[PDB]
């Protein structure tokens, strides 16, 4: 049972690494896209 | 970045200040970054 | 346990942080006083 | 003893950085107000000159005041440019100060964790006596 | 009537200068500072 406890803790840890990696990548892409959209809108409001 | 952009756009004089699509994009950017920040904090707590 | 350090690096890091903070506070003070001088001169000239 | 000495020095530096950041923010606001005042003076000079251009024929003359108004307009433009440059420099300095404050805070937190660990070991070693 | 159009031109020029100052800012830009209350930076405005 103790070996089972250690193995399960390791498995939960590596699952959390995987999930955190996808969350960080998604948030970075989303922030870059929103900043580009804002800059383009500012340029259009300049030209009008 | 978005906070400073809103503060600088707030200084428009007399009639020129307007409810713009740029204003809508900036507000959406601010709230979306806030949501991403909250999720990233809860992931930091789970990692600890 | 890959990452390990040594004793003098800790002291050097603390000394480096203190020195960097002191120099940037001094630079900020200099910039503040130069800006005040510029404001006074420009106001006098415009009036 | 060594670790608590380092912690005390870190706390002192953090306090000084905080007060310096606040004073620099105050000076930045004052510079912005002076920029707005210079802008109002420029508007006044421009409207005075263009209103005085409305003189009728023959009387429309290059008097002594026109050169003074043009020279004043050029001086005000130079003043506006210099004030904008100094405002940018002040904002750069304040951003650098904020980054160093954040680094000092993180190092303070690490030192506090290490103090907690060492005093926990000291509290653990009482059974051996 | 020319003076009325002059006032309109002055307002448009100042909106232009403020919008260029806003559009200069980028991601790794050191002139950007924090400004907390976007609700206070938002003000009642007229439509484009």
């Amino acid at each position: 049972a103790r070996y089972h406890q250690a193995f399960a803790d390791r498995d939960q840890s590596e699952r959390q690494r995987h999930e955190s990696q996808q969350l960080a990548t998604e948030t970075q892409a989303l922030a870059q896209r929103t900043q580009q959209d804002s800059t383009r809108t500012v340029g259009e409001r300049l030209q009008d | 970045v978005a906070q400073t952009r809103l503060y600088l756009r707030s200084h428009r004089p007399n009639m020129e200040l307007c409810r713009d699509a740029a204003q809508f994009r900036l507000l959406s950017e601010v709230e979306e970054l806030n949501m991403s920040l909250t999720a990233l904090r809860e992931k930091l707590l789970e990692a600890e | 346990p890959s990452r390990r350090f040594q004793l003098p690096d800790w002291h050097t890091n603390s000394y480096l942080l203190s020195t960097n903070a002191q120099l940037q506070r001094d630079a900020s003070h200099q910039i503040r006083q130069e800006a005040r001088v510029l404001r006074n001169e420009t106001n006098n000239q415009t009036i | 003893r060594e670790m608590e000495k380092v912690y005390s020095e870190l706390k002192w530096q953090e306090k000084n950085t905080l007060e310096e950041i606040a004073e620099l923010q105050e000076d930045i606001r004052h510079l912005e107000e002076d920029l707005r005042t210079k802008l109002l003076s420029l508007k006044l000079s421009h409207t005075r000159l263009e209103a005085r251009t409305y003189r009728p024929n023959v009387e429309l003359c290059r008097d002594q005041a026109q050169y003074g108004l043009t020279d004043e307009v050029h001086q005000l433009e130079a003043t506006i440019a210099a004030l904008k440059q100094k405002l940018a420099q002040a904002q750069d300095a304040l951003d650098a100060l904020c980054k160093h404050l954040a680094r000092l805070q993180a190092d303070i937190a690490c030192k506090a964790n290490s103090m907690l660990l060492d005093t926990k070991c000291m509290d653990t070693r009482r059974k051996l006596t | 009537h020319k003076e009325t159009c002059e006032m309109d031109w002055s307002d448009k020029m100042e909106a232009y200068n403020i919008d260029e100052t806003c559009g200069r800012h980028h991601s790794q830009s050191t002139e950007v500072q924090a400004h907390p209350y976007s609700t206070t930076f938002q003000e009642s405005a007229s439509t484009p």
